[PDB]
């Protein structure tokens, strides 16, 4: 029944102040892209920053299991955007929010599904 | 101020490439100054761009499913922002496999962790890039000789897994270089040294064998030639720039579905030389890429 919460250790170590996982790669690109949360190619718009996924992923990152059963990582060989205002910690940002499966936007941070 | 400042970075000149020079000590006039990159860009983030925006400039054959290794791709960080930029940069379905010595997490499709020489694939590939180095190789205090270690692996690894029309770019410096290698850059159809402008004020350059033919078209003397490359850096000061990086809009390497065809070698005939040396053809079987470390077992 035991398991390493590495997720809730890291929001907990934020919340105490400690300082943000470090060496997350930003990528050089357009930033006129389709603004998409995790993407194959990078996509950050005029809001955003485009990283390597596996440099933004806690497990990837911690050398721990990925949280699912076949231990598949989403961020890894791909793009993640991070809007520029949370860009200080891509980490951080990943594990907090939640990509929206129709648009593939983050869900308050670019998805307009909820709206009229 | 320099038109060379727009461009991604500075080729070597043919007309030092001829010359017989004697090797001498790397002075770099801009030595100790560096780059301001884009906010929050890491210098091997901008070395990579500037390498690929150069690389897309040569007859690069581009096959579909094409296969990528790159060498060295770890860091002190424990991530690979060079293999981060080569996934990037390649066509989509491109096959990308990284390897350094030390442990680290990456983009790659497949990653291998232990000294080069322990790698092994039982096929062949169409670009290698190497990054590997050692800063402990400069040593002021004794001759400048060639270099073995991971070289000897790195020539070995281009004569028996790259395949014909295939091209690499493999990372030296002033005390990091070996003469077989650019020995081996003459059984390329083109080959150059290239600095990075964002990196322009060290000795580090990638020498590129463009288009790889199996078979010498030109006899280069190594220790001659590391010279010529010394004395071209020495006489040409290069000015720091990161002014390629803000355009990226033609970044990504085109897709051109490159021609890959299992040609023994007496078929190897002057038309498929010709072919091969203009980036029309890769000739390798398209078997399914594997891959292994070898791992010494002791007490
Ligand atoms: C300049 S660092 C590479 C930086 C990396 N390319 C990046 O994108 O930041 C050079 C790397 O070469 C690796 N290396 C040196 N000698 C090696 C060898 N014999 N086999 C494998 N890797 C080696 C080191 O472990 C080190 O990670
Ligand atoms: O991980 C976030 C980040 O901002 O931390 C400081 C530096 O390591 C940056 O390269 C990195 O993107
Ligand atoms: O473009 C001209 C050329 O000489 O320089 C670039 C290399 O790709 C060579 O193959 C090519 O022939
Ligand atoms: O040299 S032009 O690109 O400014
Ligand atoms: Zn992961
Ligand atoms: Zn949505």
């Amino acid at each position: 029944a035991f398991a390493v919460d590495a997720a809730k250790a890291y929001k907990d170590y934020l919340a105490s102040g400690g300082q943000p996982i470090t060496n997350c790669v930003k990528m050089l690109c357009t930033h006129t892209g389709t603004g998409q949360a995790i993407t194959v190619t990078p996509e950050a718009n005029m809001d955003q920053e485009s990283f390597g996924g596996a440099s933004c992923c806690l497990y990837c990152r911690c050398h721990i299991d990925h949280p699912n059963p076949k231990g598949f990582c989403d961020l890894k060989g791909k793009y993640v955007q991070i809007p520029t205002t949370c860009a200080n910690d891509p980490v951080g940002f990943t594990l907090k929010n939640t990509v929206c499966t129709v648009c593939g936007m983050w869900k308050g941070y670019g998805c307009s599904c909820d709206q009229l | 101020a320099s038109s060379q400042a727009w461009q991604p970075g500075v080729a070597m000149p043919n007309l030092y490439k001829m010359q017989r020079m004697l090797l001498e000590k790397c002075d770099l006039q801009n030595y100790g100054d560096s780059a301001t990159l884009p906010k929050g860009i890491m210098m091997n983030v901008a070395k990579y761009t500037q390498l690929c925006q150069y690389l897309n400039t040569l007859t690069l054959a581009v096959p579909y499913n094409m296969r990528v290794i790159h060498f060295g791709a770890g860091s002190d960080k424990g991530v690979a922002p060079g293999t981060a930029v080569l996934r990037q940069w390649l066509p989509t379905g491109t096959l990308l496999v990284d390897s350094d010595l030390n442990d680290f997490v990456s983009d790659a499709d497949s990653t291998l962790i232990g000294d080069c020489a322990t790698v092994h694939t039982a096929n062949k590939w169409d670009l290698i890039i190497s990054d590997m180095y050692d800063p402990k190789t400069k040593n002021v205090t004794k001759e400048n000789d060639s270099k073995e270690g991971f070289f000897t692996y790195i020539c070995g690894f281009i004569q028996q897994k790259l395949a014909l029309g295939g091209s690499v770019a493999i990372k030296i410096t002033e005390h990091s270089w070996n003469a077989d290698l650019y020995k081996l850059m003459g059984h390329f159809a083109w080959w150059t040294a290239f600095v990075t402008n964002v990196n322009a004020s060290s000795s580090e350059a990638f020498l590129i064998g463009c288009n790889y033919l199996g078979k010498p078209r030109e006899q280069i003397d190594g220790y001659v030639m590391h010279a010529n490359y010394i004395f071209w850096r020495n006489t040409n000061p290069i000015q720091l720039s990161s002014y390629s990086l803000f355009d990226m809009s033609k970044f990504p390497l085109k897709l051109r579905g490159t021609a890959v065809m299992s040609l023994k070698e007496g078929q190897i005939n002057d038309m498929i030389l010709s072919l091969l040396s203009k980036g029309r053809l890769i000739i390798r079987e398209n078997n399914r890429v594997v891959i292994s470390s070898d791992v010494l077992v002791n007490n």
